């Protein structure tokens, strides 16, 4: 939508269902947390 | 930093 | 960056470097928003100050690369800039409010694994994630150390601060179009962004669709990872009108 179709999606990751080390530490602070 | 080609130089 | 650890690669495929032409030297980070189009901060063209004030022909942007000073061949792409934007409102006079700017590309840059656009926030993205506790990470290729460089591209992740926490910690007029980042002096951990990392992008990835959203730019900070202060970054939600007028003006 806001910002064309297949923005964001990493091909390195996202698009192969890989995650990041680090990117996790991030979705767990979307609650409560930090 | 490593010098870059000439072409890219306008 | 100031405390992170080496990205991996075609972690950040949307990080830009922003390349003086003479002297060969680094100048800024940037994001690329589509494959015309790169996002910085104002700062990094314009600032009087300091008599800086580059032009179009000025400058190159090389995308795709992760390695600070080596040409990475096959890997990096250089495009030239066919014109710059700095939004009208940009207040280098004072404190740097609005400091943001658009660069639109000669030629359009061809998508791969280490090319890749981030993504712009909508209301409701923005909405979501950009509260107090939340973390973000940044990326550059800026200094380690408020006063050596990287060899690989920086990456940090830190925590959105509570607006009051931030406006009492510094004498610079705090504005809307603004959000600070860090962690708090009992909070054990640290980071930052530093010199050289200007016009980088801070993202966060959005639970409900697994894209990463681009909700700040690194603009400016008192030192570099310093207790008690924090870093303070462009709010482009706040922004979004004026971009998506540029955009499709020219
Ligand atoms: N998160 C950080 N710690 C951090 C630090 C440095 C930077 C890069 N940007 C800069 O250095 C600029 N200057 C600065 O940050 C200034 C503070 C500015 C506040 C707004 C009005 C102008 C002065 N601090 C220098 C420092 O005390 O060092 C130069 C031109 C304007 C920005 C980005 N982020």
């Amino acid at each position: 939508g806001s910002g064309e179709a297949d923005c964001g999606l990493r091909p390195l990751f996202e698009k192969k269902s890989l995650e990041d080390k680090t990117e996790r530490e991030l979705l767990e602070s979307y609650i409560d947390g930090r | 930093y490593e010098p870059i080609p000439e072409e890219f130089a306008q | 960056i100031v405390e992170g650890s080496d990205a991996e690669i075609g972690m950040s495929p949307w990080q830009v470097m922003l390349f003086r032409k003479s002297p060969q030297e680094l100048l800024c980070g940037a994001s690329l928003i589509s494959d015309r189009w790169v996002l910085t901060a104002a700062h990094c063209l314009l600032y009087p100050p300091w008599d800086k004030n580059f032009t179009e022909n000025d400058l190159l942007v090389r995308i795709g690369k992760h390695s600070r000073t080596r040409y990475e061949r096959n890997i990096e792409k250089i495009s030239m800039l066919e014109k710059i934007y700095i939004h009208p409102r940009y207040n280098w006079r004072e404190n740097l409010d609005r400091d943001i700017a658009l660069m639109k590309l000669k030629k359009p840059v061809a998508f791969s694994d280490y090319i890749h656009p981030v993504c712009l926030p909508d209301r409701e993205t923005a909405a979501s994630l950009l509260q107090a506790g939340y973390k973000g990470r940044v990326t550059g290729w800026g200094n380690l150390k408020e006063t050596g460089q990287p060899s690989v591209l920086q990456v940090v992740n830190l925590p959105i601060v509570e607006r009051p926490v931030c406006k009492d910690s510094t004498r610079i007029r705090i504005t809307d179009n603004m959000f600070c980042a860090g962690y708090k002096p009992d909070e054990g951990k640290r980071g930052d962004a530093c010199e050289g990392d200007s016009g980088g992008p801070f993202v966060m990835k959005s639970p409900f669709n697994n894209r990463w959203y681009q909700m700040g730019i690194v603009s400016w900070g008192e030192g570099c990872d310093r207790d008690g202060k924090y870093g303070f970054y462009t709010h482009v939600f706040r922004l979004k009108k004026w971009i998506q007028k540029v955009i499709d003006q020219f």
